[PDB]
């Protein structure tokens, strides 16, 4: 069996964990219980191969960015994740996927632009915005809401897929 | 007049500066013996702007990163004296162990032997941390205390425990987790050391929080230590603020 090291980045208040939690214990947390690291496992079928999930859903906070250089090294593939009724979480996309880049040595490294809170109305976040700085970068764009579970597992299956891709042949 | 100018144009700093903003809006107020006066109006403007206590200091709003400046300057060498004589009793020590995830544990160290040094080691620190009222720096007080009064105008029922979560989350559990980048150590610690040090922020966190472990499975277990310092860690933030 394979196990797929995958990594949750973005700002605080995302939605990280809801995202997280979803996948793992199917509900949705309306608590905002701020994360230092949590650490989960699950197995799935993807495109017909089962395959262990090795999550880590990191600290958006700022004042646990000396925790970043380490889970860039051992992590696989990331999530980078922005909620679409905050824009400030769009800017804060560029410095993590320049930071991944810049602790990987490599202009490509497996990673999904996720936007989430699709539930709500208000969009601060245009769906074109984000198209077209995934395109900039190579990667695919996912929008996702952990309140009613839109695209969650599309979020975490393309990362999968993305990961398979960067591995060699 | 200086407070309603200072307002005025931070509307204009757009977000990627606050953190410089935060800085120079702390270090100019400071130096005119007005840095409470600063904090009640930044404070209170986030209050103000909240639906309910779930969303309020969280995230990293231009509010929130003047607490955190607040927290480092005032509370940098109080910090320090507090935590380096327990991080250099753990760093040097023979054979003690944290990994407390399963998967993770080696085949011949104990799990239950495992969780007990976390324990031990946490006991330590938070003891220290609710006996250190009488070392806390007095513009660290003032600080907490404003925090404190701000919040309960609207929300007394939660002030106490906002004022702690937001010391421990932005303040305390940072250096716990990387001492050596916040300038208590003068070097990183062991990765056996590293490990435990983060989970023991775990720790400390839910107590600061005032809630129990419901999401890692391999956390559970420590719930009956953390309801058993729940009152304890309430009183010490009485106290502070
Ligand atoms: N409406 C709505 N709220 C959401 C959604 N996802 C998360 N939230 C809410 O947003 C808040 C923060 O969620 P959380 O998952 O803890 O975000 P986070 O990224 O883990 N925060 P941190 O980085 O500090 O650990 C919670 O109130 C949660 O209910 C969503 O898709 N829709
Ligand atoms: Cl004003
Ligand atoms: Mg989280």
């Amino acid at each position: 069996m394979t196990e797929y090291k995958l990594v949750v980045v973005g700002a605080g208040g995302v939605g990280k964990s809801a995202l997280t939690i979803q996948l793992i214990q199917n509900h949705f947390v309306d608590e905002y219980d701020p994360t230092i690291e949590d650490s989960y496992r699950k197995q799935v079928v993807i495109d017909g191969e089962t395959c262990l999930l090795d999550i880590l859903d990191t600290a958006g906070q700022e004042e646990y960015s000396a925790m970043r250089d380490q889970y860039m090294r051992t992590g696989e593939g990331f999530l980078c994740v922005f909620a679409i009724n905050n824009t400030k979480s769009f800017e804060d996309i560029h410095h993590y996927r320049e930071q991944i880049k810049r602790v990987k040595d490599s202009e490509d490294v497996p990673m999904v632009l996720v936007g989430n809170k699709c539930d709500l109305p208000s969009r601060t976040v245009d769906t074109k915005q984000a198209q077209d700085l995934a395109r900039s970068y190579g990667i695919p764009f996912i929008e996702t809401s952990a309140k009613t579970r839109q695209g969650v597992d599309d979020a975490f299956y393309t990362l999968v897929r993305e990961i398979r891709k960067h591995k060699e042949k | 007049g200086e407070l309603p100018i200072a307002m005025a144009l931070a509307n204009v700093v757009p977000c990627s500066q606050w953190d410089e903003l935060a800085r120079v809006l702390v270090t100019l107020f400071d130096s005119r013996h007005l840095l409470y006066q600063l904090l009640w109006n930044m404070f209170s403007k986030e209050v103000e702007l909240a639906d309910s206590m779930q969303t309020l200091f969280r995230g990293n709003s231009l509010a929130s990163k003047i607490m955190t400046f607040c927290f480092k300057v005032y509370g940098a060498t109080y910090l320090q004296k507090l935590l380096d004589p327990l991080l250099r009793i753990v760093i040097t020590w023979q054979h003690v162990s944290f990994e407390v995830d399963p998967t993770r544990l080696e085949p011949s160290e104990s799990l239950e032997e495992n969780q007990r040094n976390l324990l031990q080691m946490t006991e330590k620190f938070f003891h220290a941390i609710i006996s250190s009222s009488s070392e806390f720096p007095p513009q660290l007080r003032s600080v907490c205390h404003c925090l404190y009064q701000v919040v309960s105008q609207r929300f007394p029922q939660n002030s106490i425990g906002a004022v702690g979560s937001a010391m421990f989350l932005r303040f305390i559990n940072p250096a716990i987790v990387s001492p050596y980048e916040a300038g208590i150590l003068d070097k990183k610690p062991p990765p056996r050391i590293e490990r435990g040090l983060k989970l023991m922020s775990k720790i400390l966190q839910s107590i600061a929080n005032h809630v129990l472990f419901t999401k890692e499975e391999h956390m559970r277990p420590f719930n009956d230590f953390v309801k058993s310092n729940f009152d304890a860690a309430r009183r010490f933030f009485l106290d502070i603020a």
